[PDB]
């Protein structure tokens, strides 16, 4: 199943060391967040949700 | 009286006083032509 839990299950092969985006904002980047991978430009904001 | 449909007499004005009363009632979007990609990028 896709999408339907906050974090994931992984081959250990498939695993990388973590970055962090504060020197990459406003620019387009690849992005695997907890399981959940793609790309897009992200933005510092009020928090939602 | 034609004070209504004349244009007001710092920057001159573009607009009457029924030309602004009937552009206040529409809900038009700002397609941004000068800077709108900043502000889009701006995001919120
Ligand atoms: C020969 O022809 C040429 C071409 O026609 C003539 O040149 C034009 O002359 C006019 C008048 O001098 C110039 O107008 C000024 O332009 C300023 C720059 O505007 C740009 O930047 C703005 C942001 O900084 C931006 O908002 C603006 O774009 C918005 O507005 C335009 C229309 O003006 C729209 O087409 C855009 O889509 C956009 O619209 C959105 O925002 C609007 C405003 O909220 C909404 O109404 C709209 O729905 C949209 O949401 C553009 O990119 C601009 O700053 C100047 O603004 C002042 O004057 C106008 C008109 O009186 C007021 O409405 C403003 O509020 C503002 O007022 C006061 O001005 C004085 C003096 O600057 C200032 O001291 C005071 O503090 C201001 N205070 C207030 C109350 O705000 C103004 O619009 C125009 O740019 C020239 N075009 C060129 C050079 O290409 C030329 O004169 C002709 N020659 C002869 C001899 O006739
Ligand atoms: C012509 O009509 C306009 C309205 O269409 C009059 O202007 C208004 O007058 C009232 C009362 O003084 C003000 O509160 C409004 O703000 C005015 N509206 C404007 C200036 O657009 C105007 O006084 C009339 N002229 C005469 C001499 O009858
Ligand atoms: C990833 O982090 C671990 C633990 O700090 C470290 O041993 C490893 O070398 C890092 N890998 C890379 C490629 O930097
Ligand atoms: C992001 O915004 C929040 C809330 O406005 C602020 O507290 C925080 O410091 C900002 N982050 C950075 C890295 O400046």
């Amino acid at each position: 199943q896709y999408g339907t839990d906050t974090n994931s299950v992984c081959p250990m092969q498939a695993l990388r060391n973590d970055t962090s985006i504060e020197d990459k904002l406003d620019v387009c980047v690849e992005y695997s967040l907890h399981g959940i991978t793609g790309r897009g430009v992200f933005h510092n904001c009020t928090s939602v949700g | 009286n034609l004070t209504m449909l004349q244009i007001p007499q710092g920057e001159r004005k573009y607009r009457s006083a029924i030309e602004d009363l009937l552009f206040n009632k529409v809900t038009i979007a700002d397609p941004g032509y000068m800077q709108g990609y900043d502000e889009c990028m701006q995001q919120g």
